RNA sequence: CCCGCAGAAGAAGCACCGGCUAACUCCGUGCCAGCAGCCGCGGUAAUACGGAGGGUGCAAGCGUUAAUCGGAAUUACUGGGCGUAAAGCGCACGCAGGCGGUUUGUUAAGUCAGAUGUGAAAUCCCCGGGCUCAACCUGGGAACUGCAUCUGAUACUGGCAA
RNA sequence: AAUUGAAGAGUUUGAUCAUGGCUCAGAUUGAACGCUGGCGGCAGGCCUAACACAUGCAAGUCGAACGGUAACAGGAAGAAGCUUGCUUCUUUGCUGACGAGUGGCGGACGGGUGAGUAAUGUCUGGGAAACUGCCUGAUGGAGGGGGAUAACUACUGGAAACGGUAGCUAAUACCGCAUAACGUCGCAAGACCAAAGAGGGGGACCUUCGGGCCUCUUGCCAUCGGAUGUGCCCAGAUGGGAUUAGCUAGUAGGUGGGGUAACGGCUCACCUAGGCGACGAUCCCUAGCUGGUCUGAGAGGAUGACCAGCCACACUGGAACUGAGACACGGUCCAGACUCCUACGGGAGGCAGCAGUGGGGAAUAUUGCACAAUGGGCGCAAGCCUGAUGCAGCCAUGCCGCGUG
């Protein structure tokens, strides 16, 4: 979301903890929490995980406590903030499986692979 | 159940069966209680092509096995009305 | 369908139902003679041991209580009777 | 008529139960000599009898607890 | 499996040759190329390298490698050593443990003898039988050197007593 | 008849004799590689990745339990070529048979693998506290009712495993009542617990005209036995490291209560503070174990390929259900560290079965035929199934025989 944000991943291959390094995309872009790329670092990971602590790549905010507003007013709210990883150069997830809901917003060009791996929608 | 059974021992197209006691789910070349005697089917001059414990194998009639079609036959070609 | 294994699933959740519901059964009357027992009254402890009895043997003829957990429910449930006075 | 080993009994701390030490003289199988050999066995004690260091003679029985399996001394009755 | 047909007709390689280890000369190379399990060979007459000829082993296989055992008595129970080759604690007192002078009685735990149960079958060994033979299959025995139980002996060991 | 059995040599040194290591000559293999290669017989053939698996098969059966007819056959009131069966109806379960369904038995055997497991395991020897489908012996029962459901019918859930909603029906499905003992509980008196039919043929009688009736076969139930399989206990044996010395509170016993088919800290409450260990406890590494196999003159050393017994596992970690037997290879329910699959919402799968594919490797085979035999499952039987098994294919992989005169 914002910088020095530390966020949960979906996807399998992002392991545990990442934060959130620089807010991609503006000037002085100071919040983007929606379906927005956010450059990550990792600070803890698994060893299971194909990704190692320290390693800086992109993300996108799937999940945030802050919660997206619908058109008729409704806002979507999950407990906890959550990012899946993807590649600098490609934009696309390096996690072959997405874990957990995702919004109807996360539909808009190289999200549709991370909608379609997700359970809930 | 209890079944008095061939069990086969030969070498290849020389089959040389076993007559034998043994519990109906064990395999064919397993595990037995007893052997009762022997028959090769490969004919020969000899008298033991085919010998039988046939007090065995009353003893386990009595007892409750079974007798297979094979010893079967085998009990009526060796008998007294031979 | 026609595979056997198939037919053992249906089989087996259908047994497990009704088992349950015989096993459950009595359970409730065991407890029953239990519960008479603490309360440290006689006469409807034999009453309940008496509605129980007929319960377990059956239930042991039918074959899911095997009639040595109904002699030892029988067993120990007489003591018990018998240790109240 | 009943298999019984006889030994020496270590504790007497257990209650209605003792620990008995029997001594087993065996060859060695490669070097020859005969060694000596303790196997200590859980004993079932019926009115806490046995007191230590006493010869007692134990026979097998069905199991009375974990790691208990033998019983008491001899024939009952008090025979003389 | 038997009979018939044609034609020697369709059917031989691998390793080694200095010693251990059966089998040796010549040509080329000249501490080079290269061999080697160990000793070791090669620096202009190489039975040791590389070819040929000859020979020696084994043969539908032969060498090389890996792994085990033997030789290795080179972990020694059978069956080794410790002055100097490796090895006597620097020395002593000592618990556990190991081992104990002599006589008699008793027990039979070790020991011995006999018997019983078991130690599956297969394998291994012996006497046979069947595949034309062998490999292979198979009858019976022997073995399974073991454990338990019963009976008997009391010389040695152990227990008890004197 | 059945231990008929033991070889050394090269190398330290100028040379010797010792000591001592190194090396060789022998046998062996689940062997590989190089060179070469004719046949047959018998055996063997993923030793690594218990890595991941495309595809086909590896577990079905009984119409002699039942409702029934989805197919295949035999019977035709209806009129026909104006030929009378050379073909057909609202048709029917009426029969043989039989898709699907209920039910029974089997799916716990057989096949695979050696991951875990250094001791809930194996081998050897003893014991009591237990269960045991199918097979067998003895004795006695087998009387009479009820309610439901699948299939089916109609509606219907985006087309998940495919589910729901009403109504109808059968049984060897299910549940009561009687019966009640050589069974269970109890010191006794007493109390209590069982079931089910089907098939084949028939003098007389009565009758739906199907049967009552008489046999025969099989099936049911109870109890006690046998046999077999299994559960449990004890003792001994079962790699290395003491540069791993102290481990253990359900831990150690007791008494009560529960639990199991059964003894048991198996589990709980309370009490006692015990228990194991220098005859190696605990910890770490490694490993399935045995009969056996290789070597050896033996004793030993090594090893557990094939074959046979026992154990353990079935993508990983749990868990129960059914059942006589499982905590279940080709059964269920969860989590996932994986692949396919939308109606993107809604799920399927598990070759360490037989072939086979990728990978790894120095290396290890056919996506073959047959149930003819021997075994197993079901059935009364015919028979059906069987990637057990019998065979064949490939490979000099081993042993053996013959040939190339």
């Amino acid at each position: 979301i914002q910088e020095q944000t530390m966020l949960n991943v979906a996807d399998n291959s992002g392991a545990r903890r990442v934060m959130c390094i620089k807010v991609l995309g503006g000037s002085h872009r100071r919040y983007a929490g929606v379906g927005d790329i956010i450059k990550i670092t990792i600070k803890e990971a698994i060893p299971r995980g194909k990704v190692k602590k320290g390693d800086v790549l992109k993300a996108v905010v799937v999940r945030t406590k802050k919660g997206v507003r619908r058109p008729d007013g409704s806002v979507i709210r999950f407990d906890g903030n959550a990012c899946v990883l993807l590649n600098n150069n490609s934009e696309q997830p390096i996690g072959t499986r997405i874990f957990g809901p995702v919004t109807r917003e996360l539909r808009s060009e190289k999200f549709m692979k991370i909608i379609s791996l997700a359970p809930e929608v | 159940m209890v079944t008095i059974r061939l069990a086969r021992h030969g070498a290849k197209k020389r089959p040389f069966y076993q007559v034998v006691v043994a519990d109906s789910r064990n395999a064919r070349n397993g595990r037995f209680i007893e052997r009762v005697g022997f028959f090769n089917p490969i004919a020969s001059e000899k008298e033991e092509g085919t010998r039988l414990d046939l007090d065995r194998i009353a003893h386990w009639v009595g007892q409750g096995a079974t007798i297979s079609d094979r010893v079967a036959a085998l009990i009526k070609e060796v008998n007294k009305a031979a | 369908n026609i595979k056997s294994a198939k037919k053992r699933a249906i089989q087996s959740e259908k047994a497990r139902k009704h088992n349950a519901s015989r096993r459950s059964m009595m359970r409730t009357f065991i407890k029953k003679v239990y519960a008479a027992i603490e309360a440290g009254d006689k006469a409807a402890a034999q009453k309940a041991f008496n509605e129980m009895q007929p319960i377990v043997d059956r239930q042991a003829a039918k074959g899911l209580i095997h009639k040595n957990k109904a002699a030892r429910h029988k067993a120990n449930l007489t003591a018990q009777i018998n240790k109240l006075a | 008529k009943i298999r019984t080993l006889q030994g020496r009994v270590v504790s007497d701390k257990m209650e209605k139960s003792i620990v008995v030490a029997i001594e087993r003289f065996v060859k060695h199988p490669i070097y020859g000599k005969f060694i000596k050999r303790t196997t200590k066995l859980h004993v079932h004690d019926e009115n806490n009898e046995c007191g230590i260091g006493d010869v007692v003679e134990i026979r097998e029985c069905r199991p009375l607890s974990k790691t208990k399996s033998w019983t008491l001394v001899r024939v009952v009755e008090k025979a003389v």
